[PDB]
């Protein structure tokens, strides 16, 4: 796990995962913090959104538990920031990388998953009244995000 | 052509289909058969998930060939 | 189910008991006391064998007339003190599979954990003898120890379904990319340690040749090197009831039925500790169908509707307020999603339901026992 962490942390900073940056702060190495910029043309657009990547003393053979920090109006994260991510819990592999699984966030960010919710008020008013979900995204983003 | 599609429980979906169709409509059968909707279905047969944009002419599946009725309803 | 009845009773039978042994074992004690006073009476006995006496046992505060009725209590009661976690002789194997597994480090807590140990298998047999059952349950290496049979990367998926995965993904690929080294990584105190599973581990690499070696050392790790002693003495007891032969009949699973029982989940304590959000609520037409609808199954479907939400087919000692998240605490929740034609799904991290809104009791029934059934994929 510590060399593991540790490599891959150095090949973050070798092709930094375009959009966002995840990075151990303080001097502990299984508790990491990341950002992530709200995609663009996406009602998440102009925000910042902090996460906390917390390496259990499993890792790889377990995955690391990723939840939000800042607030986000979105189908599949909910208010206490947890993602309903499949690679994070099932389908997860011994051999996926963080840089991967940020990006994997923002696709989620950008193209929500309306079908597999965690939030189903959201995603309710993210299929049928679509235009609605813009605007209150927007405006979450504009009061935690900024 | 006629197929058996096996449930995690035992009981098996027998059914009609012409060897061109696209694995999404024999979902669409199986509807109607159990009222299990298409969107939180899946086939595997000899262990690999039959895509919905194929057809039974592209995994051989021909007459009498098992797939499986596996449940996709843990949320995510 | 139909043939495990023929075993048993087969079973039964072949057990005898002696002649030179008193009608019934004289045993009285404080309920608020249990542990220590089951202890010092069973391991005091010199002949194992009075033990096979008839079981009458009386509490010097609740007395009650009834002193055969006391024999399914007595168990009942010694097993929420054997097996508790929070006692060091066994724990849980995650922090919500509620499943009991030796604690390693139990020689730690208990300063003759041995002896207990003993004790605790002492009185297992005693329950398999009598018909009786214990409460708890433990991983299935527990039983496979019994049986004599060897742990193998194949007994991890119950245990710890993502851990063997990943375990069984280094089987069938090349591990240099993940840079490993042999020693897994530990905590206390909030203190991060590196354990080695063989000499100098710490620097030695898994490569695509040891691998297998590897794998071997963290299941050996895992379920075997540090809890023999424990598992053993265990025996030791268990044997002065029982012919351990004679139980190699059953499999893990009858095994586990024989002696943990199958465990009706209480569907009372359940439904009091679960937590509705989105639209539902205790009185709301769907949740009192839900509810009727499980008050109508059978043992098995309850522990499956169990499991297809929470994850685990068990539940806490301390019953379902004590239930646990992939994050701590977490009641059982039922969410309202979806039209009346989808069927309900679950979310194993935050034992959620997400129940559509049925419009008929028959209708929600057929669509409930159907994810049940033909669940777990």
């Amino acid at each position: 796990a510590s060399k593991r962490i540790h490599k891959e942390l150095n090949d973050l900073a070798r092709d930094p995962p375009a959009q966002c940056s995840a990075g151990p702060v303080g001097d502990d190495m299984f508790h990491w913090q990341a950002t992530i910029m709200g995609p663009n043309d996406s009602p998440y657009q102009g925000g910042v959104f902090f996460l906390t990547i917390h390496f259990p003393t499993d890792y790889p053979f377990k995955p690391p538990k990723v939840a939000f920090t800042t607030r986000i109006y979105h189908p599949n994260i909910n208010s206490n920031g947890s993602i309903s991510l499949d690679i994070l819990r099932s389908q997860w592999s011994p051999a996926l990388k963080i840089s991967k699984v940020l990006l994997s966030i923002c696709s989620l960010l950008c193209d929500p998953n309306p079908d597999d919710p965690l939030v189903p008020e959201i995603a309710r008013i993210y299929k049928t009244d679509r235009e609605k979900y813009n605007r209150i995204a927007r405006e979450w983003t504009q009061k935690y995000a900024m | 052509m006629q197929i058996f599609v096996k449930t995690l429980t035992g009981k098996t979906i027998t059914l009609e289909v012409e060897p061109s169709d696209t694995i999404e409509n024999v979902k669409a059968k199986i509807q109607d058969k159990e009222g299990i909707p298409p969107d939180q279905q899946r086939l595997i047969f000899a262990g690999k998930q039959l895509e919905d944009g194929r057809t039974l002419s592209d995994y051989n599946i021909q007459k009498e060939s098992t797939l499986h009725l596996v449940l996709r309803l843990r949320g995510g | 189910e139909f043939e495990f009845k023929q075993k048993y009773d087969y079973f039964r039978k072949k057990l005898k008991k002696p002649a030179d042994i008193p009608n019934r074992f004289e045993m009285k004690l404080h309920r608020n006391n249990i542990f220590e006073e089951s202890y010092r009476r069973i391991m005091s006995v010199k002949r194992p064998d009075v033990l096979k006496a008839r079981l009458w046992i009386e509490f010097e505060s609740e007395k009650g007339l009834d002193y055969g009725g006391v024999a399914r209590e007595w168990f009942f009661l010694l097993s929420k003190e054997m097996f508790n976690p929070y006692y060091g002789l066994f724990e849980y194997s995650a922090t919500d599979n509620y499943t009991l597994q030796i604690n390693p480090n139990s020689g730690l807590c208990n300063e003759d954990h041995l002896s207990y140990f003993t004790f605790i298998g002492r009185v297992a047999g005693l329950a398999v003898f009598h018909g009786k059952l214990l409460d708890g349950f433990f991983i299935r290496p527990f039983y496979k120890m019994m049986l004599g049979k060897q742990i193998t990367l194949n007994d991890m998926e119950s245990v710890d379904s993502e851990y063997y995965n990943s375990l069984k993904w280094i089987l069938e690929n090349d591990p240099t990319e993940l840079d490993l080294m042999f020693c897994i990584d530990e905590e206390n105190f909030g203190q991060t340690y590196q354990v080695d599973l063989k000499p100098n581990g710490s620097e030695i690499m898994v490569t695509n040749e040891n691998k297998r070696e590897y794998i071997d050392l963290v299941i050996q790790w895992r379920f075997v090197n540090r809890v023999q002693k424990q598992m053993n003495a265990f025996l030791e007891g268990f044997t002065e009831l029982l012919p351990i032969d004679l139980i190699k009949i059953f499999d893990e699973n009858e095994l586990e039925l024989l002696m943990c029982g199958l465990g009706d989940v209480d569907v009372n304590d359940w439904r009091q500790h679960s937590i509705y959000k989105n639209g539902y609520c205790p009185n709301h037409p769907v949740i009192q169908w839900f509810w009727k609808a499980v008050l109508l199954m059978d043992a098995e479907k309850r522990i499956r509707l169990l499991q297809f939400v929470t994850g685990t087919s068990r539940v806490p000692m301390n019953g379902f307020a004590e239930l646990y998240g992939s994050n701590g605490p977490q009641l059982f929740t039922i969410e309202q999603w979806g039209s009346p034609e989808k069927l309900p799904r679950a979310h194993t991290a935050f034992n959620r339901l997400d129940l559509p809104p049925y419009e008929t009791f028959e209708d929600l029934r057929e669509k409930l026992l159907m994810a049940v059934e033909n669940a777990q994929g």
